[PDB]
């Protein structure tokens, strides 16, 4: 590069002009808790109202008296690394949990590097992490959580078990959905775990 | 609000904190009052400590985050003490509450989520 | 039927007497020859209840071949009661029955190093290293070379043990202890760092590295090494206790209390962490901290030793003696609890309580203690007795 | 709807001085980039491999506790002299690096101190009796402080909101400060007054950092929109977007294209300036990335902290996990590399500050 963009724009464009450009917004109900006495008073009032309604209905002659007797505004996106997706029930249970949890993503498999990326709500991501980390029993084959952050919107459409024997094809498939950085970080973490 | 009250939660954060405080007080896992919160933080059995920014004076709650720096507990300040008192199941306003951990309670995941969400507000 | 007879003999030995149990053990030994377990049980019953133990050891050596544990117990009973050169001849005869240098050569080297003529011990260690080399034999050879004097041959043997047994942190810890006893101290820190980076999970090597980085000044590097040891395990109770002790050694009492609270939140079922939190607490606040330590970590020797120290500090000798007796009954192998019981018997009580504490320390050998390992790992008190080590642990409190 | 407003002539004179000081600096940076581009790929690859091997064996040492308050920010002094820390208390100590000895702790604040960043030419060509460091608190205060006085100077009362961070200009005569009043102030050292208040975000700005040449200045806060405003007449055209969380850290690379922004969405945005796009979205950690620092004048790496107990030193470019500089016990708030590149301090919420040195 010969010069930068601001250096080419300035070189004379300096003046005493302060501006406020691009004022954009960044991408509510409160419950009430009632004490035991308040709950008892409400129950008494409701019972009195029901008794009054029954008395009015009986006195009206209508019936005889009873006989005496959100993916928006932030989506939690996790990415885990597994040594072998061979475990059918464990992988199936984790995938089933993610699918039952209205969570999208992908499950890419490779030589000793399996990247399972899920994206959904926080209560679904916590359940998927508890399923993949405590419920799904893998065993040398272990599953660890590589990353867990937040994104603006979901990237993938649905959980599709992709497969690529080489890292370049899986990286291109992740870059087609705009998630090649997480797969590259998972591959780098797998290489650092295998080297150390 | 008070500038000394830090950190300050948002609207949905205070709603989730009030729901967790009501679930803890209904399951007998919450202690209301500043002295009970100080006793729970001194004993090391308090999972979280919530304060009120609408306290006059707020300095009587000022030892509540500092004890949170002595026992490694998350601290948060509510918007009003009357809302914290109504969420604690009492007609009187509460200025300081302590949600304590229990032996395998069902609200441990919600308490862990509230501790994870309250640790990012103080920055 | 032999297992039921051994169980009945053990129940009779634990119940009322020892003559019928010894008769049942002799009947089970004379009915059919058994493995080393029944011979070890008979040797333990003879040692717990002089001549009968030597006769049982001779019968086990004559009727049960390939029993290194029974031969070692017979050699120990001959060295303690009978004679040391007779136990040396018994170990030499057991070396002609078992050609393996795993435990017989180390016992012969220990018997030759407990007495004089340490050149014979060095020759036996060299023969054990040339016949069947191992990490424990090399560590025993380095200890026998470093107990006399810190010679360069001991450093060369420690370097050869670190080059041949780099996976074992004991050789790196011995090399760091040999280099720390020299004039310089950077070589011991480098050897401790190599042992911490080569194990990679070595708790006593990291504790020695933190102690060397704290005692030689610049305790910030010691705190960094303690944090790396706590994060490298991860969340070890010993590394957290060492970091809490390093924080309490300085003027940062609030940081030490925060580290103790973090260690209790990361490991509540730890006796040493509960004892450190009870000792770091206040004097009117210790009655609740000891109750919380007893409720969280029940039937623990370190928590009982901390309760005994709190009862002795509160001018209650009748409660401190009962807590020391409960600590000795829960775990008699503890060194710190036995040292605290000996200090409580020497501070408050007659000579009968001190004699009973000395008999309890000489019956079961204390190990894995805080004050016991500080005097048992030094070269000046390596070949000493148990009573002198207990007196040195009680006098240094 | 970019509305324009006229300013004073002193702000225009300071903008003309900043342009006249940045244009030969940009010319020298372009000449250095053309000289580095003329170097062959073999020696550059060998230097990059040597830098990666030096950054991979980065051990943490000299973890000296500052005070009982957790450390919120750290700034390296020029020429590897010291390191100014800013904890949650009112004191701003200056520890002698790599000796880890505190000396001349600059106190004078009442609330929780924010980012105490020293001047880029403080230890180089400025007197120690004059103003050398600039600190900020949780209230509205931007106070100058010396290195051998242990007392603050005449602060700027033009900020009435929570001043999160403050960073001095590379020229030395200016200093930006990100306040919580949905604007960022630009105080002057020669004029001794606030020259401009650029409001480029709807929410309060958190981190403000100028470029390597001093022409541009990157902003960012709770409005989730990174603005790169020019020092001549404003007009931020390099708008950074994509992060759904609050931008808590901004750092300008010595190269004219790359710019690192740290957000709370567990990612870091290395965006380009010649294309006005995001070149890399690196998942550095899983916690909220608050601290972020660029490389020195060599320009090879980037050290990004987070709310976890670790800090990732990644390559620049490439966005690869080169070094995991863990060892802390709290949220890593504030980190700065030295001017020599061999030492880097990372303040954390465990009330301690260590330094990563090559083994």
């Amino acid at each position: 590069p010969e010069i930068e963009w601001w250096d080419s724009y300035i070189i004379f464009g300096i003046t005493n002009l302060v501006e406020h450009p691009a004022q954009l917004n960044p991408p509510v109900t409160l419950g009430v808790y009632l004490t035991k006495k308040e709950q008892k008073k409400l129950r008494r009032q409701t019972r009195r109202e029901a008794q009054k309604e029954l008395q009015e209905k009986v006195r009206l002659g209508l019936m005889p008296p009873p006989e005496p007797k959100d993916i928006s505004q932030g989506v939690h996106i996790s990415v885990y690394r597994v040594r072998n997706l061979s475990n059918p029930a464990k992988k199936f249970k984790i995938e089933a949990n993610a699918g039952q949890l209205y969570l999208t993503g992908v499950v890419v498999l490779h030589k000793d590097v399996n990247v399972v990326v899920v994206e959904g709500g926080p209560k679904a991501q916590k359940k998927f992490k508890r399923l993949m980390l405590h419920r799904i029993k893998w065993d040398t084959n272990k599953c660890v959580l590589v990353w867990e952050g937040t994104a603006k919107d979901r990237s993938f459409g649905e959980m599709k078990f992709k497969q690529c024997p080489t890292e370049n094809m899986a990286r291109e498939h992740f870059k087609k959905h705009g998630a090649e950085h997480y797969w590259d970080l998972a591959l780098s973490e797998s290489v650092l775990e295998s080297t150390d | 609000v008070n500038p000394k009250a830090y950190p300050l939660a948002d609207a949905h954060l205070t709603k989730k904190l009030l729901d967790l405080v009501q679930q803890s007080c209904n399951y007998k896992q919450l202690r209301k009052g500043a002295n009970e919160a100080t006793k729970t933080l001194n004993r090391g059995i308090s999972e979280f400590i919530v304060m009120a920014a609408d306290a006059e004076p707020l300095e009587i709650i000022l030892h509540l985050p500092l004890l949170c720096e002595d026992k490694n507990v998350p601290y948060v300040f509510v918007r009003s003490k009357q809302a914290l008192g109504r969420a604690c199941g009492v007609s009187r306003p509460v200025i300081a509450c302590s949600v304590t951990i229990k032996e395998g309670s069902q609200l441990k995941q919600q308490i862990q989520s509230i501790q994870q969400s309250i640790e990012r507000l103080l920055v | 039927r032999k297992h039921t007879w051994m169980e009945d003999a053990d129940s009779c030995v634990a119940h009322n007497a020892l003559e019928c149990a010894r008769a049942i053990y002799a009947y089970a030994l004379q009915v059919f020859p058994s493995k080393k377990s029944v011979w070890l049980r008979a040797a333990y019953f003879e040692k717990n209840h002089r001549e009968s133990l030597e006769a049982l050891l001779q019968r086990a050596v004559a009727h049960c071949p390939k029993a290194e544990v029974l031969w070692l117990m017979g050699a120990k009973s001959k060295w303690l009661a009978g004679d040391v050169p007779a136990a040396r001849s018994i170990l030499a005869l057991a070396f002609q029955a078992n050609p393996n240098s795993e435990e017989i050569w180390l016992a012969a080297v220990k018997l030759e190093s407990e007495n004089d003529e340490y050149e014979r011990a060095r020759r036996l260690l060299a023969k054990a290293r040339s016949s069947a080399p191992t990490a424990r034999v090399f560590m025993k050879s380095v200890k026998l070379e470093w107990v006399q004097d810190n010679i360069r041959a001991a450093q060369d043997l420690c370097e050869e043990a670190l080059r041949h047994y780099e996976d074992f942190p004991k050789l790196w810890m011995m090399k760091g202890q040999i280099e720390e006893q020299k004039e310089m101290m950077e070589k011991a820190r480098e050897a401790y760092n190599q042992g911490l980076k080569k194990c990679p999970h070595s708790t006593p090597l990291w504790l020695l590295l933190s102690r060397l980085e704290e005692k030689i000044g610049q305790l910030t590097r010691a705190r960094a090494i303690l944090e790396k040891s706590r994060l490298k395990n991860p969340k070890n109770p010993g590394l957290w206790l060492e970091s809490v002790r390093l924080e309490y050694r300085a003027g940062l009492k609030n940081i030490a209390n925060t580290l103790m609270a973090k260690a209790l939140q990361e490991c509540p079922n730890s006796g040493i962490l509960w004892s450190e939190a009870i000792f770091l607490e206040a004097r009117p606040q210790r009655r609740t901290k000891s109750v919380d330590a007893l409720k969280k970590c029940e039937h623990d020797p370190h928590v009982l030793l901390a309760v005994a120290k709190l009862f002795w500090s509160q001018r209650k000798i009748t409660k401190a003696r009962e807590w020391f007796h409960r600590t000795v009954k829960i775990d008699s192998d503890l060194g710190d609890a036995w040292a605290f019981f000996y200090k409580f018997e020497l501070q408050h009580g007659t000579e009968e309580q001190q004699e009973e504490v000395r008999k309890r320390c000489e019956s079961a050998e204390p190990r894995h203690g805080e004050l016991w390992c500080a005097v048992s790992k030094d070269i000046a008190n390596w070949q000493k007795k148990i009573g002198d080590i207990l007196r040195l642990v009680a006098g240094r409190i | 709807q970019t509305w324009y407003h006229e300013g004073p002539n002193s702000l225009k004179v300071a903008r003309l001085w900043i342009a006249n000081y940045s244009l030969p600096r940009a010319m020298k940076r372009l000449e250095e980039a053309r000289l580095h581009k003329e170097i062959p790929e073999t020696t550059r690859t060998s230097q990059m491999q040597e830098l990666h091997k030096s950054l991979r064996s980065l051990n943490n040492f000299c973890s000296q506790i500052g005070d009982d308050r957790p450390i919120s920010y750290c700034h390296f002094s020029p020429n590897s002299k010291m390191l100014a820390t800013a904890c949650w208390s009112g004191l701003c100590k200056l520890w002698s690096v790599p000796d880890c000895n505190l000396l001349h702790t600059l106190r004078g604040h009442n609330t929780n101190v924010g980012a105490i960043v020293f001047h880029p030419k403080s230890t180089v060509s400025l007197d120690p009796k004059d103003v050398n460091l600039a600190s900020c608190a949780a209230d509205g205060s931007v106070k100058l402080w010396s290195l051998d006085s242990d007392e603050p100077v005449a602060d700027i009362e033009g900020h009435t909101v929570r001043v999160a961070r403050v960073m001095w200009h590379p020229s030395g005569r200016f200093l930006g400060t990100t306040c919580y009043d949905r604007s960022w102030r630009l105080w002057d050292l020669e004029a001794q007054e606030e020259i401009l208040h650029q409001e480029g975000h709807s929410m309060g700005v958190y981190d403000i950092a100028f470029h390597q040449d001093g022409s541009l200045a990157g902003t960012g806060g709770l409005d989730a929109f990174g603005r790169v405003w020019d020092l001549r007449t404003g007009r931020c055209i390099m708008f950074l977007e994509g992060h759904l969380k609050e931008i808590y850290g901004i750092n300008f690379s010595p190269n004219g294209y790359h710019i690192a922004t740290g957000s709370g969405d567990n990612t870091c945005k290395v965006w380009d300036l010649r294309q006005r796009r995001c070149v890399y979205t690196i998942p550095a950690h899983q916690n909220l990335v608050t601290g972020v620092k660029f490389e020195p004048i060599h320009g090879n790496f980037l050290l990004t902290g987070a709310y976890d107990n670790t800090a990732k030193i990644w390559t620049h470019p490439g966005w690869s996990p080169l070094k995991t500089l863990a060892g802390h016990e709290g949220k890593v708030m504030g980190l700065d590399i030295s001017s020599d590149g061999q030492l880097i301090a990372t303040c954390s919420y465990d009330r301690t500050f260590k330094l990563w040195m090559a083994e």
